[PDB]
């Protein structure tokens, strides 16, 4: 079809990265064994966890 | 994924589709032969004059 933007791959690449975004916020769970590392994963499961941990 | 949309839109307008534009391409080529041949035709038909009571 057109050889000058490979739109089948570019899809792909951009899939591969949604996957790979992923596989970093699981395997920083996993290594840390904390699931909120960071307050983007839950600001209430952060604000409470250090009232809790306070 | 608006990156994504708007390359594909664009690629559709601007890029050639090598399989249609290679249609184009034969198309032109083999007529441009039949054009050859029939101007190196179209010069000799002058020719009959030379046996015309000469």
């Amino acid at each position: 079809m057109v050889v000058q933007h490979n739109l089948t791959a570019m899809n792909a690449n951009r899939q591969l990265g949604i996957t790979t975004g992923a596989q970093a916020k699981s395997s920083e769970k996993l290594s840390s064994g904390y699931k909120i590392n960071r307050a983007a994963d839950d600001a209430a499961g952060l604000t409470i966890s250090e009232k809790m941990r306070s | 994924n608006i990156s994504e949309n708007t390359s594909s839109a664009e690629s559709r307008i601007r890029d050639t589709d090598m399989a249609e534009e290679m249609v184009e391409y034969s198309k032109n080529n083999i007529l441009a032969q039949a054009g050859q041949s029939m101007l190196a035709q179209a010069n000799q038909s002058t020719q009959g004059v030379l046996s015309l009571l000469q």
